RNA sequence: AUGCCUGGGCAGGGCGAAGCCAGAGGAAACUCUGGUGGAGGUCCGUAGCGGUCCUGACGUGCAAAUCGGUCGUCCGACCUG
RNA sequence: AAGGUGAACAGCCUCUGGCAUGUUGGAACAAUGUAGGUAAGGGAAGUCGGCAAGCCGGAUCCGUAACUUCGGGAUAAGGAU
RNA sequence: UAGUGACGCGCAUGAAUGGAUGAACGAGAUUCCCACUGUCCCUACCUACUAUCCAGCGAAACCACAGCCAAGGGAACGGGCU
RNA sequence: GUUCAUAGCGACGUCGCUUUUUGAUCCUUCGAUGUCGGCUCUUCCUAUCAUUGUGAAGCAGAAUUCACCAAGCGUUGGAUUGUUCACCCACUAAUAGGGAACGUGAGCUGGGUUUAGACCGUCGUGAGACAGGUUAGUUUUACCCUACUGAUGAUGUGUUGUUGCCAUGGUAAUCCUGCUCAGUACGAGAGGAACCGCAGGUUCAGACAUUUGGUGUAUGUGCUUGGCUGAGGAGCCAAUGGGGCGAAGCUACCAUCUGUGGGAUUAUGACUGAACGCCUCUAAGUCAGAAUCCCGCCCAGGCGGAACGAUACGGCAGCGCCGCG
RNA sequence: UCUGGGUCGGGGUUUCGUACGUAGCAGAGCAGCUCCCUCGCUGCGAUCUAUUGAAAGUCAGCCCUCGACACAAGGGUUUGU
């Protein structure tokens, strides 16, 4: 089973769960759910967005 | 006139008393029929539905496009907690049908069994089956259950086993506890007897009845809707919004010159709560219960040989609607009737099952634990709780 | 001898999806699907790799006002994979095909779904990419 | 329904006609540019007047012709005691 | 004929003043309805007919065709804030 | 079979019983296109007020008698007759 | 029809069936039976378009028309027209024909017949007429009885509870594509099958929400316009203020799962076998035989049964078996 | 009386997205004071940073609680072989 990584977000996507968004430019996302999947079609950029994992790296929060 | 454009009819015509049905626990209407060749074995088993999540496995069909490929199918939790024996029933067939000759209950009776004599447990002074043990302890009472045991195994042809559900090990509030006539198909009527007798006050459990890798069926009560309109309850077309008496109805009932209405013209009423029987479920995994040697071992319920994980089937924070299965649990492909918490039966296979999909055997490679209270995202606590780190709470 | 594995289906008779072959062509309106007994009131629709009837409804004056097959490539509904996995393209695309399944035309622009590229081989020789 | 007499009333905005001022060009005739001006049985639109469509609601109704939305007009052949 | 927003006597909120929701109340939220909404993909393929609904909508800055009675069309169309 | 442009052979067009044209305008009648949307594919869900039940108050139309059907005849399609 | 009447047709004549067309009569209705279409929906018929089983050829295969049992399951999406009718486009196994007060208006629409306002052409001096065209033109009432869908219930079983039986009714699955057979059988060639198997799909039926999507007033959590608590904080009003995300619950071939086996035989093909010393599926007898019929799977469960448990300790009681009055 | 259920609270899960307050040498800048010092001090100031994946809701039709509270043979109508 093939565990992929939220493209906007992060979360690992188990095989169940998830969408799968191929563009016409030619290249594909993954989308943990309708949250992160409109937050990215909605052009927003993850790394300004408190709960994303791409957030936390940029701001070194943990460890 | 006729019809211009014909078309199929909305619903079917041979499953349309739409009305409530008078029982609550499925009926088995027809057991399978008993060769007099195999071992005794009983032919039934009543679960209750828990809940439904992911199953991960490759498929072994050769020829198909999916061939060898990892698939994911939709599976249903039934708790299958074992059930006591307390009583046996005969049955001889008569010109007019098969009616019972002697029901012989056991001398100790779970008060889970007895609560559902009494349709008031608090009222009642809980006194059934009171004078029926005496049977078990005096001579005369032996003789005549010998007796009884004699003239069943003489003349009977068909016997069955009551059995009744430990409502004590679920989660559910009610503490009644469900008694069933299982059909016992084995060997002579003499034996069948025997090891009917054998069994009595003894538990039954799942693996006894069932096995993995075999098709089933499920009988149950339909999750009720309530009063319907003939939209919903039929699948009729939209009206246009033009209609002035309203667009979500039927609109031409019959004709003239038959001053009636029909049976088969769609009518509002009663949808859901209807008795089912389906046919072909497969059993992905017959799951044991929680049991402690040292300590609690969960893995036996969701670990598999490709995963080796200490989770459960229960997702966390449990199951939605149902509780937390500790039981033995069956799990089968795809969706089966009635709602959470709903007593079903499931039935051996009325049918040779000999197919290319249902003699598959079944090899499962990861079983889901995401919580199904929304969007769950973590199998298990512990990898939450990696992933998320230190929390404020600490 | 693979199967379709039927997806959901997000393209009637009426659909105007964009040509993705060099043809000439910007437009495809369907005008009905190949392989369809029909209902009453139910029109065709015609899901990933299946086989349309469609008009060039803008571009080369040479293919417009005339039917010609067509194979839809993407479309902007999600799909149910056999593994679980949703798919949409974010458009509607075809490309103009024959009969025998020959593309009329000799490149692709934009990805093309592993469904159509599985049935039609030629589609899925000229195609860039997959799914 | 119409004629007459005597009274009352009709937010806020768009288009910017005659007339006038300044600048530039011309040999003249005069012509272009920027302003001022607010005329119109002029346009959007409220009060008012009327009743297109939903053939909507109701249709032993609130009503022996009413209600909702959407509507035409709203400085003049206007409305009204 | 008050204050705020607002071009405004537009709509919405508030002060002086007025009232108990308009010939009754309580308990659940079934089907039909009346009045509002939302819907993945297609976008009139439904229907006699785009009926209904929906789309655009204020202001500022650009731009504005055919025709013409040269007055208009015109807030034409189409763009940015 | 609709809409628009040309032909006249016009059952039975035609010049103040006015012909042709026509800028602006029209809650006038039609055709096509762009955008738009549940009109539809194909229905689903939510809210308010009824419909539901209860307390109180409480009518009206209609009414030969009353109301289960198949066939027959009948005054030529019966709830009554066989 | 190359030869040949009956493979397929069939002139000159002739015998019938149907009221799904128009006709004739006026038998019922003028103290009113709502007058075309379209939408929705149920059932029925075969004069069978396709699917099941077969007979036929001018049937070598493919294709094909002719005939038989046969109505179980299907008979589509659109441009035009109010249209029935009609033609075209595309798919498909096929887009077969009809009835039910020319099914269906207290079911819907009102598009055009068919009130009143108007325009045009013909006719009439005129008012006016036009199966001659155009436009706008109110579709009332169920709470009554029955029928139907559901829901309490009802007489018996001494009373209740239990697990069950079953008479009766309803009935359900249907069709197609790809691979192998196989470029094989067949055929000079072109062309081109069929049985059993494997993968699946169209329509329909029964469910269910793990996933995807929808709804969303948990008015759950942020963001905001106008106003109001002096302001910060916390809030409210603007018929759900608007707009993002959204739990649970409902829901979509818009996600997912499942859909079964026997008996008698029809058409037909046959065995033995006389009538008729021969021959014959038939006269006696016998075999194979299907989307047919019935039953099984499945829904309900009879003014119908089943055995089993307890059967009124009371502060007054009330019962069950035995025997003889 | 498998002691049961109810209320509250605690966790698990989940939805949203980082709460009020505090501090900052962050912050387009501006003003006062004066030690005219303009990184000197004091103030206004969209927003940002740490506290803070924080704050808030979470069964009413989600799961464990055995942590605190009270309550739990009680009320009325019945039927005989």
């Amino acid at each position: 089973m093939k565990v992929e990584l939220c493209s906007f977000s992060g979360y690992k996507i188990y095989p169940g769960h998830g969408r799968r968004y191929a563009r016409t430019d030619g290249k594909v996302f993954q989308f943990l759910n309708a949250k992160c999947e409109s937050a990215f079609l909605s052009k927003r950029n993850p790394r300004q967005i408190n709960w994303t994992v791409l957030y936390r790296r940029k701001h070194k929060k943990g460890q | 006139s006729h019809r211009k454009f014909s078309a199929p009819r909305h619903g079917s015509l041979g499953f349309l008393p739409r009305k409530r049905s008078s029982r609550h626990r499925g009926k088995v209407k027809s057991f399978p029929k008993d060769d007099p060749s195999k071992p005794v074995h009983l032919t039934a088993f009543l679960g209750y539905k828990a809940g439904m999540t992911h199953i991960v496995r490759e498929v072994d069909r050769p020829g198909s496009k999916v061939n060898k490929k990892e698939v994911v199918e939709a599976v249903t939790i039934v708790e299958t907690p074992p059930m006591v024996v307390v009583g046996i029933v005969g049955y001889v067939e008569t010109p007019r049908g098969l009616r019972t000759f002697k029901t012989v209950f056991a001398e100790h009776i779970s008060d889970e069994c007895k609560r559902r004599f009494y349709k008031n447990w608090h009222k009642s002074k809980k006194k059934a089956f009171t004078k029926y043990c005496k049977k078990w302890q005096d001579d005369a009472g032996k003789r005549q259950l010998d007796k009884d045991f004699s003239s069943m195994k003489k003349y009977c042809q068909v016997i069955r086993v009551l059995a009744h559900t430990q409502m004590r090990l679920l989660p559910l509030r009610q503490k009644k506890a469900h008694l069933m006539e299982i059909q016992v198909n084995g060997g002579t009527v003499a034996e069948k007897l025997d090891w009917a007798r054998e069994r009595l006050e003894q538990q039954v459990p799942v693996s006894q009845v069932f096995g993995q890798d075999e098709m089933i069926d499920v009988i149950g009560v339909t999750k009720g809707k309530g009063y319907k309109g003939v939209t919903s309850r039929w699948h009729t077309k939209k009206l246009p919004r033009k209609t002035h008496r309203g667009l979500r109805k039927v609109a031409c009932i019959g004709a003239w010159h038959p001053a009636r209405v029909a049976f088969s013209v769609a009518r509002a009423g009663q949808k859901g709560y209807h008795h089912r029987t389906e046919i072909n479920k497969k059993i992905y995994k017959i799951g044991q219960g929680y049991l402690i040697k040292d300590g609690k071992l969960i893995k036996n319920n969701a670990s598999t040989d490709y995963d080796l994980s200490d989770k459960s089937i229960n997702p966390l924070g449990g199951f939605v609607h149902y509780g937390e299965v500790t039981n033995d649990f069956v799990m089968l492909k795809g969706c089966v009737v009635g709602t959470k918490k709903r007593v079903l039966t499931l039935r051996k296979s009325l049918l040779v099952q000999t197919k290319r999909r249902a003699l598959e055997k079944i090899d499962l490679k990861f079983i889901d634990t995401t919580s199904k209270f929304g969007h769950g995202r973590f199998q298990t606590v512990e990898e939450k709780k990696a992933f998320m780190g230190p929390l404020k709470k600490d | 001898s693979g199967a379709k594995f039927r997806i959901s289906l997000g393209l009637p008779v009426g659909a105007v999806i964009n040509c993705a072959d060099n043809t000439g062509a910007k437009n495809l309106y369907i005008i009905s699907v190949k392989g369809i007994k029909g209902r009453l009131n139910r029109l065709p629709a015609a899901g990933v790799g299946d086989m349309v009837m469609a008009t060039v409804k803008k571009g080369k004056p040479e293919l417009r006002k005339k039917v010609h097959p067509a194979v839809v490539i993407r479309q902007r509904k999600s799909y149910r994979r056999k593994d679980g996995v949703f798919l949409y393209f974010e458009d509607n695309a075809g490309v103009i095909v024959n009969n025998k399944g020959e593309m009329k035309g000799s490149a692709i622009t934009g990805p093309v779904a592993k469904e159509c590229a599985d049935l039609w081989p030629r589609i899925a020789s000229n195609a860039g990419s997959i799914a």
